[PDB]
This record gives structure tokens, C-alpha cells and sequence, in this order.
């Protein structure tokens, strides 16, 4: 203009939106254990 | 720490640098980025 301030304004774009935050429950697998070497009792059933 | 090779291919051993805490900071923002495929893409790097 004649003060020297502009006629066509200027761009005021939009921001970054805020995210949405992520997370995750990895998981992991250990076997089953490996069944024991039976021994024999001197008892009978019941007892034992 | 089992599998050094799938973090970088020259590492061969996992070391105590901070340049290798970065880069598991990095990881793990990428796996729980990854949200409830996470532990999909684990099992998958495990593998090629």
C-alpha cells in the first residue's frame, strides 16, 4: 500500500496433527518341561 | 543378544556403546510402532 503494507494476505498453513501413541505386548513362548526319569518306590501305592 | 547378526551385519557381538543404545531405542520405537503386528514381525525377522 502506500505505508507499504501488503493487500493479498499471506498463508498461515495448518500444523502437524497430534499423533496417537502406540505401544505393543510382545510376546515369548519357553517349552513345556521334559518329563523326569521315573524311579521305582519300595512302598506300595497307597503309601506313596 | 543370541542372534547379533540380526541387528547389524557386521556386529556379531552386541556391545555396550551408545551408539548401539540408540539404535535399540530406534528398534523399539519401530516394534511398538508397529502396534499388534509386533510381535509377528519379531517372529519374522527371528527367520528371514
Amino acid at each position: 500500500t502506500i505505508d507499504g503494507q501488503p493487500l493479498s494476505l499471506s498463508l498461515y498453513a495448518t500444523p502437524a496433527d497430534p499423533s496417537m501413541l502406540l505401544s505393543a505386548a510382545i510376546t515369548a513362548s519357553q517349552g513345556g518341561g521334559d518329563l523326569p526319569h521315573a524311579v521305582m518306590p519300595m512302598y506300595r501305592f497307597p503309601v506313596i | 543378544v543370541t542372534k547379533p547378526e540380526k541387528f547389524q551385519s557386521e556386529t556379531t557381538a552386541l556391545q555396550h556403546d551408545l551408539p548401539t543404545l540408540q539404535a535399540l531405542t530406534r528398534f523399539h520405537a519401530v516394534i511398538m510402532r508397529c502396534g499388534s503386528y509386533a510381535t509377528e514381525i519379531l517372529t519374522a525377522l527371528e527367520l528371514g
